């Protein structure tokens, strides 16, 4: 079975440095076309950089967006391919995959993608706020998840114990460059006076673990 | 580069349907055109090889037509496993380019929202901010028109909208838009609207509430 395994993604502040890693395993690493392809919500699928067989020196080759920024290289008797990244800016977010080019044709093998976050923002916990069912059936009810940094949060609703009508929402980024989601979920109206909801939030890049009691307001 | 420029964004298909969808190149791009499935949280999986030839272990149901500068991808019979993303890419030319993407999801009856507004909570606003939040749950199709009105202004550009993946189990959606104002702002106005416009409501809904009312 062919695999490739990346590894080295992480948070870096715009103008920093990251290096990315790839072992691959189940072919002859040595003859074959290695590439790094990013993607982002923005701008899609883009190739990024190349690095084919020391029989052809070993010829390196680079995305016009890139070039003079990054630099890839091999280690065939490690199987590795290396992406080394210098000057990072905003839009170089993204997930990058390590990939297999057959010869100047299909990108016919995949890795599973590091994430790379380029921000300025420092890391931070979030701050919890009840969202309390309507004092005017099915209730809503929820809890704002407002202003952390990075990615990601966890909510859980009583431990755990409540599922079955949750929706979390994906997180947005804020202008302020902090993420703010919210967690919902509908009951039985009737179920109001009789069960407490608690959602649990979890940051852990912050160590920030948040019980929030969402009831009626008075 | 080469552009590919793949459509729909966004094909809605019923279970046990022949689908297909588009990519179109800029210019001539040959037979160089191969075709990429992407499931949620997953790598991208070379299908389709040249055009029309398929892989070794992809399912038949799977063909690829097209030469020149437009390609179609078919799936004779969508399975559930098929609710993916699909990407073109062509290597007629260096650099190697991708399609934006289309991404195939469950067709099922129209759902309207059930719609709830949210006022800002006593604790945000001791903090010096207001979000309001106005919740779109479970309707389909994706497509709803959420508009806010404060005071009967519309607002703009100080919202953000999130919206769910598709229910595994029921097919919809849901939505969430959030107002973010200032407290001094917050607190110069007193009727806050959210007004949804969706196709499987009769008319559009409105959930509005006067500020410091309960």
């Amino acid at each position: 079975e062919v695999k490739l395994e990346e590894s080295g993604g992480g948070l870096v502040q715009p103008g920093g440095s990251m290096k990315l890693s790839c072992v691959a395993s189940g072919f002859i690493f040595s003859n074959h076309w290695m590439n790094w392809v990013r993607q982002s919500p923005e701008k899609g699928l883009e190739w990024v950089a190349e690095i084919r067989s020391k029989s052809i020196n070993s010829a390196t080759h680079y995305a016009e967006s890139v070039k003079g920024r990054f630099t890839i290289s091999r280690d065939d008797s490690k199987s590795a391919v290396y992406l080394q990244m210098t000057d990072l800016r905003t839009e170089d977010t993204g997930v990058y995959y390590c990939s297999r080019n057959y010869y100047g044709s299909t990108y016919d093998y995949w890795g599973q993608g590091t994430t790379l976050t380029v921000s300025s923002a420092s890391t931070k916990g979030p701050s919890v706020f009840p969202l309390a069912p309507s004092s005017k059936g099915t209730a809503a009810l929820g809890c704002l998840v407002k202003d952390y940094f990075p990615e990601p949060v966890t909510v859980s609703w009583n431990s755990g114990a409540l599922t079955s009508g949750v929706h979390t929402f994906p997180a947005v980024l804020q202008s302020s460059g902090l993420y703010s989601l919210s967690s919902v979920v509908t009951v039985p109206s009737s179920s109001l006076g009789t069960q407490t909801y608690i959602c649990n939030v979890n940051h852990k890049p912050s160590n920030t673990k948040v019980d929030k009691k969402v009831e009626p307001k008075s | 580069d080469i552009l590919l420029t793949q459509s729909p964004a966004i094909l809605s298909v019923s279970p046990g349907e022949r689908v297909s969808f588009s990519c179109r190149a800029s210019q001539f791009v040959g037979s160089s055109i191969h075709w990429y499935q992407q499931r949620t949280n997953g790598s991208p999986r070379l299908l389709i090889k040249y055009a029309s030839e398929s892989m070794s272990g992809i399912p038949s149901r799977f063909s690829g037509s097209g030469s020149g500068t437009d390609f179609t991808l078919s799936i004779n019979t969508v399975e559930s496993e098929d609710i993916a993303d699909y990407y073109c890419q062509q290597s007629h030319s260096w650099p190697f380019t991708f399609g934006s993407g289309t991404n195939l999801e469950v067709k099922r009856t129209v759902a309207a929202p059930s719609v709830f507004i949210f006022p800002p909570s006593d604790e945000q606003l001791k903090s010096g901010t207001a979000s309001v939040v106005c919740l779109l749950n479970n309707f389909y199709p994706r497509e709803a028109k959420v508009q806010w009105k404060v005071d009967n202004a519309l607002q703009s550009g100080n919202s953000q909208e999130s919206v769910t993946e598709q229910d595994s189990k029921d097919s919809t959606y849901s939505l969430s838009s959030t107002l973010t104002l200032s407290k001094a702002d917050y607190e110069k106005h007193k009727v806050y609207a959210c007004e949804v416009t969706h196709q499987g409501l009769s008319s559009p809904v409105t959930k509005s509430f006067n500020r410091g009312e309960c």
